[PDB]
């Protein structure tokens, strides 16, 4: 039917699915934070 | 028919017996396992959707992450 098009069940349609793609957007920002930590530590060089 | 009705009912009556004997015997068992039926779906190629990242600026290179 229109929630079974091909007669199995529509992928990505799960609760499950979406819990488990929760924390795929903070490791895609993953490295813009670690620039940022460098960015610290190159900051307290220069206070020094 | 004093001499035949005798050994004609034995034979008949014999391959009765045996009849019977042949048919239930064979019933018992006839189930060891059980398989289940496939039902599976074309896995093909056709008019696959199409989607395409574009990353361009001023700058010359970038750093850049994606879901595929």
């Amino acid at each position: 039917t229109i929630t079974r098009p091909d007669g199995d069940p529509i992928e990505h349609s799960t609760i499950p699915y979406t819990i488990g793609q929760s924390g795929t957007t903070q490791i895609m920002n993953n490295d813009y934070m670690q620039t940022n930590l460098d960015n610290l530590l190159k900051q307290a060089d220069d206070l020094q | 028919l004093g001499r035949i009705w005798l050994p004609v009912l034995i034979v008949v009556a014999v391959a009765a017996g045996a009849l019977i004997v042949m048919n239930v015997r064979t019933v018992f068992g006839s189930n060891p396992v059980v398989v289940t039926e496939k039902t599976s779906d074309n896995a093909e190629d056709f008019n696959p959707k199409v989607v395409t990242y574009e990353i361009f600026g001023s700058g010359s290179s970038a750093v850049i992450n994606y879901m595929d």
